[PDB]
């Protein structure tokens, strides 16, 4: 069974429980091992959202438009 | 002509409080740009839209 406690997820296993942390590295496996039609069959997407990909591997950064400076004329940004 | 009525005639201070039109009159037509957005920028002061 699962519990949100803060940012990570814990799960019981049962006579007197077993609590463990659910490893991201973990999780992320087990839904890369998910089936096509078992994406589909839970709101998902084969080409443009599969779940394994809420997980996040590797981080876009927006480019300065999107968090642009201000400068106070030179030495002041 | 006189006027065919007659009116109510007489004195009654009044105050003159702030708030004068060109304290308010305000036009653009293109103008400085916020920076983020790139929309035009707000208040009269600073030429905005």
């Amino acid at each position: 069974t699962i519990r949100k406690d803060g940012l990570k997820l814990v799960g019981s296993w049962k006579d007197e429980p077993e609590l463990r942390v659910l490893s991201t590295e973990e999780i992320l496996n087990i839904f890369k091992h998910i089936s096509v039609k078992d994406f589909t069959s839970l709101g998902f997407n084969e080409v443009f959202s599969r779940p394994e990909w809420m997980i996040l591997t590797c981080l876009p950064v927006p480019p300065p438009p999107v968090r642009p400076s201000i400068s106070f004329n030179e030495s002041q940004r | 002509k006189k006027l065919m009525a007659q009116i109510f005639f007489g004195p009654t201070y009044y105050q003159r409080l702030r708030h004068m039109v060109d304290d308010k009159i305000h036009a653009r037509a293109r103008g400085p740009m916020q920076v983020l957005t790139r929309q035009p920028v707000e208040g009269r002061s600073r030429d905005g839209g």
